[PDB]
């Protein structure tokens, strides 16, 4: 069983590494719309 | 990196802090307490801030029969010690390596069993704002990981808006795969800074959302909503108005029971505290009254007080 | 990704136990002898324990 | 009687209204008095001092 | 009689509306004493 | 009779308030409750005494949920009536057919069951008090009587010394025999009235003694002892303070609780009420803060409390 | 020396009884009703009944 | 049993009131104690 | 250890007269604010 | 130890002494401060009328 546990912990730590980007950059992405409208 | 950097962002408050302005203060959570309670303070000095602290509470199943702390703080270094009857022993220290990085320690321990050991370094930058606790950091012989280890970051979108996840990682005995969960935190305030939302997706489908507003200089109200099979929530309504002779908290919750906290500072240093509440869904009540003596042992620390 | 297995890991666990029990026995002197020092009175260890005015 | 169920129930009702008003607003009613109270006595002194 | 899981939600999101809204309403700041 | 009637004694006080300015004035035994308690007082007239009481009582075994209370008082006449939850009616009225002379009966009734049904007849003279009270009583067939009868007659010896007795006639179900028991009661009152002392030889070799003194216009404190196969008995020490803003009651037992009960009169009608012990044989505590609101319904009456 | 054990008893018994029994209604009222007579402000039965300040 | 109780109760009643004539002429006695000393 | 039925009497009785002697001396008066 | 157990029960009665000293003299030094005061406010008040 440890082999889902440790994938799904993985998992999820690589998703809040993707989140931690995305909130990173979106001061940036959100400048970007405020152009574009 | 350059060019976006124009936006001149405002660092948002530290994680710890997304719910203050409702939990800790329009809220009776950690102000309210039981039964009889006296506090003595004492001050011995104020640029190096220092401080002996006593307790007698009676009738308390929370507080202590007694409880001796000691507080010092300076511009960058703050030390508190707590002695507890039973000599339970609990510590706090916190160090600022700089003006915006401050790491944290804090230690509780109970009949020689260090249950209680986070140790956490904060950071705070221009736009964003980090955070990471370990809770019982240890080692083991396989080399894993062991203890509940925390992060967290907040990062300001825009000025009146801050978005945020808090990552957890707990392992209790190493031999299972510690669960790991991430929660997630927004916090909005208004432009003009009358009122501050915060909203919390925390772990296991768990919501904890609050409100804050400031009516005037004197009242501001804020409410609080949580939620946690089947869910088990409450949602709180509070409001505190402020004095120059006194401080009043009330609060209606969800479940019925309905609670105020009312301080009266009869004089400068002495301020008696009076705190009831009551269960309309079981028709009973507990009510405690208390002190807060602060009596200084210097000569320039009385001229101070009083003026 | 966690790699930390180490000599050093032992190394952390002693210190860590270590500074658990000296702290379980010091910290409030620890605290008491800071502020007694800082300050420029300089009060005396039984009148700063005890909650009485000395002034 | 279904009338004395909802005579009842709305005694209740009262009483727990009336209860949780006055233990919500006493101490307000305190602080507020004393607040006032404290504004006349800034405004007595100020008057003896011109 | 129902009380479903669901209606713990809609009760609480409910009451937290109500309470946004009283609070951000000018029934509030009537509230906040004139002295 | 017509030459011993040169001593020109005082009256002495009825039996009942043969403890008066201990039991009822420096002690706490009537004054003291439990959990919140809001007490509203409505006045409608002065010269002839009218009065609407209400009673919201939370969280005390003791007092009830609500209590209606309407008290009626004139110069000769005084009724009083309580409605309380659960329609437990309580009644009192006194009538006094001349000056000195008067006639009480007190009606408790709960549930249909007339349980306190008690009618007295009080007679004060020159020298002597003598009244006679009946509780629950009634006729039966075998003719003899039924309920409680107890009669006490006070005569006052000399103008600093008063003794009397205390005669009790028991019947409970009137098959069996009436136990009837006499007490003896003492009251020394000092020539300058600094200082009243009290005792009584209670049935059931039970002594109840206790004394007073007027420290001065604000200070008055007393002492009781109480003693009743082996006996069970507390010693009682009591001071009360009283003042033109507050009064204090503090009281400590030989049981070794400590208790206190201090009023504070923030204004003319609202007075709010602090009541506090402690049990240091069993470490616990039972506080009670309260209120007390007296609110005229008549312009005149207004302006009378106003000045 | 008691005696008393004749007509006179049941005639007392029975006062007892109906003069209990009409008291546990009306008791109350009838300090209620000799207030609002004597009172000169005669006020309504509503508003003396309620605890709030009519003037 | 009840000849005992009446009994009892009887004789505690006739030292009740021998004991009230006592109190009631006590001013008495005492002016004479006060006299003779 | 004896505790006594009459050790109960003893020891109300011995306070009560402590009591007794502490109310009626200077003391009790001492006790009372010159205000 | 006998030490130890007379060191606790020292401290344990202290602890008594302290909690029925506040419990007895609080509310007892509030009404002597409001009464000082109030006597001060006659005072206040009297000097303003001469």
């Amino acid at each position: 069983e440890k082999r889902a546990h440790q994938e799904q912990t993985e998992k999820t730590l690589k998703q809040a590494a993707y989140v931690a980007a995305f909130l990173w950059v979106s001061p940036m992405i959100w400048h970007l719309v405020k152009k574009q409208w | 990196h350059s060019h976006r950097q124009s936006l001149e962002l405002v660092n948002p408050g530290t994680v710890e802090n997304l719910n203050k302005e409702v939990s800790r203060d329009v809220f009776l959570s950690q102000y309210f307490f039981t039964g009889l309670r006296a506090d003595l303070n004492k001050a011995f000095s104020m640029n190096p801030a220092f401080q002996t602290s006593h307790t007698f509470s009676i009738g308390s199943q929370a507080l202590p029969k007694y409880a001796f702390s000691a507080l010092f703080a300076n511009d960058n270094l703050f030390a508190q010690g707590n002695i507890d009857n039973d000599l339970s022993v609990s510590g706090r220290l916190n160090y600022g390596w700089d003006k915006k990085n401050i790491s944290k320690v804090n230690l509780q321990i109970s009949d020689g069993q260090p249950t209680m050991c986070q140790l956490e370094q904060d950071y705070q930058a221009s736009d964003f704002s980090v955070n990471v606790k370990t809770l019982n950091p240890s080692f083991s012989e396989k080399g894993e990981f062991t203890g509940v280890a925390v992060a967290s970051f907040l990062q300001s979108v825009t000025p009146q808006l801050a978005l945020g996840l808090e990552t957890l990682y707990s392992r209790t005995d190493g031999s299972a795969p510690g669960d790991a969960g991430v929660s997630y935190l927004t916090r909005y305030v208004s432009k003009k800074q009358d009122w501050i939302f915060s909203g919390q997706l925390q772990a296991n489908g768990a919501l904890i959302a609050s409100l804050w507003r400031k009516v005037a200089q004197n009242v501001e109200a804020g409410i609080e909503t949580t939620l946690q099979p089947t869910v088990e929530g409450s949602t709180t309504i509070g409001a505190k108005y402020e004095y120059r002779q006194s401080v009043y908290r009330g609060t209606l919750d969800s479940n019925g029971k309905v609670a105020c906290f009312l301080e009266r500072k009869v004089l400068p240093t002495l301020s008696v505290l009076f705190c009831g509440e009551i269960d309309h869904f079981k028709n009973d009540t507990k009510i405690g009254c208390g002190l807060q003596f602060e009596t200084a042992g210097n000569q320039e620390l009385l001229m101070l007080q009083q003026g | 990704s966690f790699i930390l297995s180490d000599e050093s890991k032992e190394r952390i666990s002693k210190i860590l136990t270590l500074t658990h029990n000296v702290a379980h026995y010091g910290w409030i002197p620890f605290v008491l002898y800071l502020g007694w020092a800082h300050t420029s009175n300089r009060p005396n260890f039984l009148n700063l324990l005890s909650p009485l005015p000395s002034v | 009687s279904f009338v004395r169920n909802a005579f009842t129930k709305s005694g209740n009702l009262a009483w727990t209204l009336t209860t949780t008003a006055l233990l919500l607003g006493v101490p307000l009613s305190l602080s507020i008095l004393a607040e006032q109270q404290l504004i006349e006595m800034e405004k007595t002194f100020d008057l003896q001092s011109d | 009689f129902k009380e479903s899981p669901l209606y713990t939600i809609a009760l609480n999101g409910a009451f937290f509306v109500a309470g946004v809204a009283f609070i951000q309403s000018p029934l509030m700041d009537m509230l906040a004493p004139q002295l």
